[PDB]
């Protein structure tokens, strides 16, 4: 059984979760730096990566996979078409 | 009380009726050429006394040996070796193999002999392992591959 | 081409990624039951683990650098790097010092540094963590894949076993 992926769609949900992610993390900052209690780490800051790290990672390690192996993939049909020609 | 009754009733009757099932053992010459396996008979008679034995062994009540020295320093207490109920069976199928390691290395051991005793196991090994698990392997006695392999 | 450290750091976790798709990789494959009908494989793995460390030795101190970088970029920001000392707690940024009087398109580009290098350490806190998770992964398989192997033999000398003879006259 020939392992179909279309890692495509999987990596557009995850470049979708790491942009968000993205923004969480600058609105997180901004709120933090901006934090206008300089001696206080706000939840916020502290909750994003005790709430988004695992999944931040889980999904920027499945868009690399995803992004790695569409391009195996696409060196494959490469390859393939060079050695077509 | 219940090392007395592992004593005097575990371990007293169970050394008499391992003598016993290791004299039937020797006198089957199991782990030999010379065995007749084709003596279904008397492969059912000692496959049925193994069982026995073995059965008999499993009804070692297990001393409550207390689990105690609980500590954090140094003390690792871990003296549980996994003693089993004696298991003369198993004992006395190499008990041959005893003999001849006895008599074969009854120089005290050195350095060297320790390879040779090595090897000597290695070659046993190789010439008996699986001599004896076609012998001695009895799947009806609830032994499995990994009970009897172990 | 001046190579800022936050692309040193992008280059070097994209390279720690194509390790790890690698090594995971290598995971799935002996975690496939594949018979010799793995030695060198073992030996890559090594080698790339060993790479895993060069480059993450490689990888936090690139972050230091920055992190210095930072703090001598601007200078009424005070930022300390606390390595977390448990596995369980993220490690620790904490911006002691800083003056709202700072230019507001430098703010914004320390913003974004900040975000970055953020992220930067929060991924390879997970990252530690995941390869800390994926070596485990390996030896835990190491000792389900010995056993596996150890079954596959009892099976294989089972079988063979079986059909040689087992008092098959009843």
């Amino acid at each position: 059984a020939e392992t179909s992926n279309d890692p495509f769609l999987s990596y557009v949900l995850s470049s979708k979760q790491l942009t968000n992610l993205n923004r969480l993390r600058r609105k997180a900052v901004t709120k933090q730096l901006g934090s206008s209690d300089d001696n206080k780490v706000s939840e916020e800051f502290l909750r994003y990566q005790h709430t988004y790290q695992r999944e931040a990672f889980e999904y920027l390690q499945t868009k690399h996979d995803a992004h790695k192996i569409m391009e195996s993939q696409y060196e494959q049909y490469q390859s393939s078409s060079k050695t077509r020609r | 009380v219940t090392g007395k009754y592992n004593d005097v009733i575990i371990q007293r009757l169970a050394t008499n009726w391992s003598n016993t099932f290791d004299q039937k053992l020797l006198e089957a010459q199991w782990d030999t050429q010379k065995f007749a396996s084709t003596s279904v008979g008397l492969v059912k008679c000692l496959r049925e006394n193994s069982t026995k034995l073995y059965q008999l062994s499993l009804l070692y009540l297990p001393l409550e040996e207390e689990t105690q020295n609980g500590d954090s320093e140094r003390p690792l207490s871990r003296s549980n070796n996994n003693q089993e109920p004696v298991l003369w069976n198993f004992k006395s199928l190499a008990n041959n193999f005893n003999v001849r390691f006895t008599y074969h290395f009854h120089a005290t051991s050195s350095s060297s002999k320790i390879e040779t005793y090595f090897q000597f196991l290695n070659d046993y090994l190789a010439e008996n392992l699986y001599k004896c698990i076609n012998i001695f392997h009895d799947d009806c006695n609830g032994l499995t591959k990994p009970v009897i392999h172990e | 081409m001046v190579v800022t450290f936050l692309q040193d750091l992008e280059v070097l976790q994209d390279a720690l990624l194509n390790n790890l798709q690698k090594l995971s990789a290598i995971s799935r494959r002996k975690e496939s039951g594949e018979s010799k009908h793995d030695e060198e494989e073992e030996i890559e793995f090594e080698d790339l683990v060993n790479i895993i460390e060069s480059k993450v030795s490689d990888f936090e101190s690139v972050l230091k650098c920055s992190i210095v970088e930072m703090t001598y970029k601007y200078p009424e920001l005070k930022l300390q790097w606390e390595k977390s000392p448990r596995y369980d707690q993220c490690d620790k940024l904490h911006i002691v010092k800083l003056d709202k009087q700072m230019n507001e398109d430098i703010y914004a580009q320390l913003v974004e540094e900040l975000d970055f290098v953020l992220q930067f350490v929060d991924w390879f806190y997970c990252y530690r963590l995941k390869v800390k998770e994926i070596l485990r992964q390996h030896h835990k398989r190491d000792l389900a894949w010995n056993d596996e192997k150890r079954d596959r033999a009892i099976k294989f000398h089972a079988v063979d076993y079986d059909k040689l003879h087992q008092g098959t006259s009843s």
